[PDB]
DNA sequence: AGCACAATTTAACACTTTTGTCAAGC
DNA sequence: GCTTGACAAAAGTGTTAAATTGTGCTATACT
């Protein structure tokens, strides 16, 4: 178009970042040491990201622009341009939290002027130096 | 001020070889069957060669020569 | 010329495939979500072929056999009457 | 290979060729006459990088006339 | 109709062309089995042989 | 302030066992083990405990579990103390901290105690090969199977082994007969064990490397106008056949389609046999061969 | 813990800064910090104002304060982190795929150690080594010594690529190379005309 | 010489124990392998090779092993 | 390291269909 | 202007052997 009013920024939440990926990556591989293809579920993987050629899946079942926007039902990979793997992204999910060091190391610390937690305070907790209490019942700590 | 000469500049990237070498010789007795170690099964050469190599190449005080005249060599 | 799946994780999430009509469709298809999803069609045919992990016990099984593993909580609860 | 450019196969009956093109040619705005040439082969004996079979060096020189854009001290 | 062990092919180009039942084989005709695809002569002389036994 | 002074902090806390004590913790998980199986046992088939006799079972597996933690967090120093030699390695210290605490955890559940052994004799064996396992599958921006690793470590070897004999780097040929297998093979390993360099490396002394790589994918203008203007004198020269005589080339090459398309599947569209096709093939294509009609397309060979 | 544990909960890691998070009144806080700018005056005043501004930033906006913790870590396209053989063979790539590695490798062997159980402290060492992973992978060096490659030079991460004259907003957006462009020594023009 | 003064500081090699000592000494080079000349057109680098006398010792069996070892280019 | 064994992938191959081609004739 | 049958190359297709790849394990004692 090349006319665009406004452009904004935000927290990315972990639902958009699901919303973005076209797959999550689950191997920590790029590309097979002898044929050099790029291998399955890693980074670089064809079915999440994009074909290596056009309108040409990994196995090649289907070679032919003459369907596009089709996934191919053996390695599932979509026939669409190359130029898709330029544009398209994953994501990981993690096996436990954990924070954006952009807001937990900026100056002044995010987190802690949110919180309201000393930074020297705030790293000893999210690199497992010190415990915090999450939750205190009250009623039950009065009539025992 | 000094003022390292070549041959200094080679001497400690050679002693660095030697000291990364030293701690393979040292570690390599503990888990070598003894009476089997070999003043070689001890030493690998790798890191003191490497030293030299790396010292070369990639180094700032290891330039190509600069000859357009004698006079700029 | 493509047929639109439709697939279901476990969680919830409902997913469209468009495939080649001419294609055989798959039962359980990788998803953008990261997990495994179910077609909603008819067939969804098969287990694939589910064979269960190692486990703990199945390592401890193969060294004690199962009367010294009795006679072993034997001596151990024999000590817990005892107070 | 494209429709178009198989249709021109055809008519002139130039096979298309297993092969793709990569071949040494000089630098932009560069010339002179070939002074010399070295070929490493590893059919001969030789010596190279794993996977390298063969290389060749050319020397090009040539005489530069003192021109207009020169630069003198 | 699994009870015929066709060759391999046969049983691959049937069961794409869409004949689950045996009941719907022998109304195809010998030209409609012909023209489905990878389906040659030795196909039809294998399944001719075994249905007539 | 350091991570693995962090680490080593806790596992400090801890205290080492004796001989007696392994063996008593090694009873405790077999017996907590059998315990929940043959409760578990119960679940399929029922038949509910006594109160006293489930309290208290509850417990032995409650103990065992207990246990296995205990012999864990005692031996977490021997982990330690064997990964770090495998360090500067390509595998960060902690990873590879991490990778023997899992071998740890198998010779615990593989460990018996009536061989009479001390724990470390056992352990030591599954903690190295969980951690020179793990540098196999990771070490490596692009991975090697561990058959592989394998090779690429015997073959460096060798090499230094012969090196030292030889005094000299050995050839490709000295290398193969040594590792009993052919020159070519060797090759082929030895491109196997290149690994791959930073884009972001500065070689300018001041640029990085990665912006100095082409794109071979790019459209180039001229060939992709030029291949316009192409496919412009091909319509006009198509135009100079009879309608069928074109028909035949657009499908046959698959101009209009892009599919091309079979002697058979020509013939389908106009009506005749695939020989019939065949022939009028041949015929337009001496028409096209015909000077004035090939004079044009001349410079577009490439 | 063992006395009194069933009258409280606590934890460590992000997995607690998120709880905390989660139990969060912004418009409870926000008076709250709201009158002691009021009534406080001094050096407190001064630190409840400016800590208000970032708890006064999350009403207004509908973002979630949660965002600052992450489940999920979104992975660039592999074009913008290409990996391609030079004229030779030899391979390079960028930084970001060993960076994306390591935190991909942690998350794994986290996955592993829970399916299994183990001691807190395997468990936390593990949480504690991915939360630095997915640091280097942002932001490298921010914090602790830097991730570094071959010759100790640490590698680059997202950050590395907007910030600098070299990164994309001096480098490649408020000047690039351009098309149709030459250049050469210059000499008099005495003869000229000024046009 | 430099090269001694180095090899002074690594002789001998003792683990905690005292149990087993390797010693260096005597460092000598053979004749250069290629010429200048030839390097520069081989693309190899112009270098003697090093060799150097290891003594290891156990200090249980009193035994000694001498062996020449090789340090490389 | 090194091996053993199961699992998985790749090649090799036999075999069947399809595609292009020729001669000959309607 | 067109079709038929004999025919060989070419292209798929299924069936099997070889290779490649993944995982478990190693019991003096070693923290
Ligand atoms: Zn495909």
């Amino acid at each position: 178009v090349n006319f665009f009013d406004e452009l904004r920024i935000g927290l990315a939440t972990a639902d958009d970042i699901r919303n973005w990926s076209y797959g999550e990556v689950k191997k920590p591989e790029t590309i097979n040491y002898r044929t050099l293809k790029p291998e399955k579920d890693g980074l670089f993987c064809e079915k999440i990201f994009g074909p290596t050629r056009d309108w040409e899946c990994y196995c090649g079942k289907y070679k032919r622009v003459r369907f596009k926007g089709i996934i191919c039902e053996r390695c599932g990979v979509e026939v669409t341009r190359a130029k898709v793997r330029r544009e398209r992204m994953g994501h990981i999910e993690l096996a436990a939290p954990v924070t954006h060091i952009w807001y937990f190391k900026g100056v002044p610390s995010r987190l802690g002027y949110l919180l309201d937690l000393a930074p020297k305070d705030l790293e000893k907790i999210i690199y497992f130096a010190a415990y915090v209490i999450t939750s205190v019942d009250d009623e039950m700590r009065h009539n025992e | 001020r000094r003022l390292r000469t070549v041959g200094e500049l080679i001497q400690n990237q050679i002693r660095v070889g030697l000291s990364r070498m030293e701690r393979v010789v040292r570690e390599r007795m503990t888990t070598q069957d003894v009476e089997a170690i070999t003043p070689q099964t001890l030493i690998n050469i790798r890191p003191v060669v490497a030293a030299i190599k790396e010292f070369f190449g990639t180094s700032q005080l290891s330039q190509f020569m600069d000859q357009n005249n004698p006079l700029s060599g | 010329p493509r047929q639109v799946a439709r697939y279901r994780t476990d969680n919830g999430e409902e997913f469209d495939v468009p495939f080649a009509d001419d294609a055989e469709i798959p039962g359980t298809w990788l998803c953008r979500n990261g997990l495994e999803g179910t077609l909603i069609e008819g067939d969804v045919p098969e287990p694939k072929k589910v064979k269960p992990p190692r486990t703990h016990w199945d390592m401890l099984l193969e060294r004690r056999s199962v009367e010294e593993l009795e006679e072993l909580l034997k001596e151990r609860l024999d000590l817990i009457k005892a107070k | 290979l494209t429709p178009e450019e198989r249709l021109l196969r055809a008519i002139f009956g130039e096979k298309a060729r297993e092969v793709r093109d990569t071949s040494l040619k000089v630098p932009h705005g560069e010339s002179g006459k070939v002074i010399g040439i070295r070929v490493f082969s590893r059919e001969d004996d030789d010596e190279l990088p794993a996977g390298v079979n063969e290389l060749v060096r050319v020397y090009v020189a040539q005489k530069r006339k003192i021109s207009d854009g020169d630069k003198l001290a | 109709i699994d009870d015929l062990d066709l060759t391999v092919r046969s049983y691959n180009c049937l069961k794409r062309e869409g004949v689950h039942t045996v009941g719907e084989l022998v109304a195809r005709t010998e030209s409609d089995l012909l023209d489905i695809r990878n389906f040659g002569q030795k196909s039809i002389d294998e399944v001719k042989i075994k249905l007539h036994q | 302030a350091d991570s693995v002074r962090a680490y080593l902090k806790q596992i400090g806390k801890v205290a080492l066992l004796n001989a007696e004590e392994e063996v008593e913790l090694a009873k405790r998980i077999e017996a907590g083990l059998y315990a929940t199986q043959k409760l578990a046992e119960l679940a399929e088939k029922g038949e509910k405990l006594p109160v006293q006799q489930r309290r208290d079972m509850q417990w032995i597996c409650r103990d065992g579990d207990r246990a296995k933690n205990h012999l864990l967090e005692a031996n977490l120093r021997l982990v330690v103390s064997l990964a770090k030699r495998y360090t500067g390695r390509g595998m960060a210290f902690l990873d590879l901290i991490q990778e023997g605490n899992l071998g740890l955890i198998r010779a615990v559940e593989k460990f018996d105690y009536t061989k009479g052994y001390k724990f470390s004799t056992y352990a030591t064996w599954w903690i190295r090969q969980a951690i020179t396992r793990a540098m196999a599958d990771q070490a490596r921006t692009i991975r090697i199977p561990v058959h592989m690793v394998e090779v690429i470590n015997k073959l460096g070897r060798i090499q230094r082994e012969l090196l030292q004999d030889l005094g000299r780097e050995p050839t490709p040929e000295e290398l193969a007969k040594e590792m009993d297998i052919t020159p070519e093979k060797v090759l082929e390993i030895q491109q196997y064990a290149r690994e791959p360099i930073s884009l972001d490396q500065t070689i300018g002394d001041d640029s990085q490397l990665g912006d100095f790589i082409e794109d071979s994918e790019a459209v180039v203008a001229v060939d992709a106008v030029s291949f316009t203007l192409l496919q412009d004198q091909l319509q006009s020269v198509l135009e100079t056949l009879s309608e069928r005589e074109a028909g035949v080339v657009r499908l046959r090459f698959g101009l209009t389609d892009g599919q091309p398309r079979t002697l058979d599947e020509i013939g389908q569209v106009y009506g005749v046999t695939r020989e019939r096709i065949r022939q009028i093939e041949s015929k337009t294509m001496s028409k096209l061969r015909h000077p004035s009609r090939s004079q044009v397309l001349r410079d577009y060979l490439d | 813990q063992d006395r009194y544990g069933e009258y409280f909960t606590g934890a460590m890691g992000a997995e607690s800064i998120k709880k905390l998070i989660e139990n969060f009144d912004i418009d409870a806080e926000a008076e709250s910090l709201r009158e002691v700018i009021r009534s406080g005056k001094g050096q407190k005043k001064l630190r409840a104002l400016k800590r208000l501004k970032v708890v006064a930033a999350f009403q207004q906006s509908g973002n979630s304060p949660m965002g600052m913790v992450l489940d999920a870590v979104p992975v660039i396209p592999p074009e913008l982190r290409p990996m391609v053989q030079l004229d030779g063979g030899r391979f390079a790539t960028s930084d970001l795929n060993d960076l994306y590695r390591r935190v991909i490798n942690r998350n794994n062997r986290l996955k592993r150690l829970i399916d299994l159980g183990a001691p807190e402290i395997i468990v936390n060492n593990e949480k504690r080594m991915l939360q630095e992973s997915v640091d280097a992978l942002f932001d490298n060096g921010r914090r602790g010594r830097p991730v570094t490659g071959p010759g100790n030079r640490p590698l680059k991460s997202l950050s590395d690529l907007l910030k600098g004259k070299q990164g994309r907003f001096r480098q490649n957006l408020l000047g690039k190379r351009v098309d149709y462009s030459g250049r050469s020594v210059i000499v008099v023009g005495p003869q000229l005309k000024l046009h | 010489g430099g090269l001694e003064e180095v090899l002074a500081e690594l002789s001998p090699i003792e683990d905690f124990s005292g149990s087993m000592s390797l010693s260096f000494s005597d460092p000598r080079f053979d004749e250069v392998k290629a010429s200048v000349d030839e390097c520069k057109d081989k693309d190899m680098t112009y270098a003697a090779p090093l060799f150097v006398t290891a003594e290891f010792i156990n200090n249980n069996t009193g035994e000694i092993k001498s062996q020449t070892v090789f340090m490389g280019d």
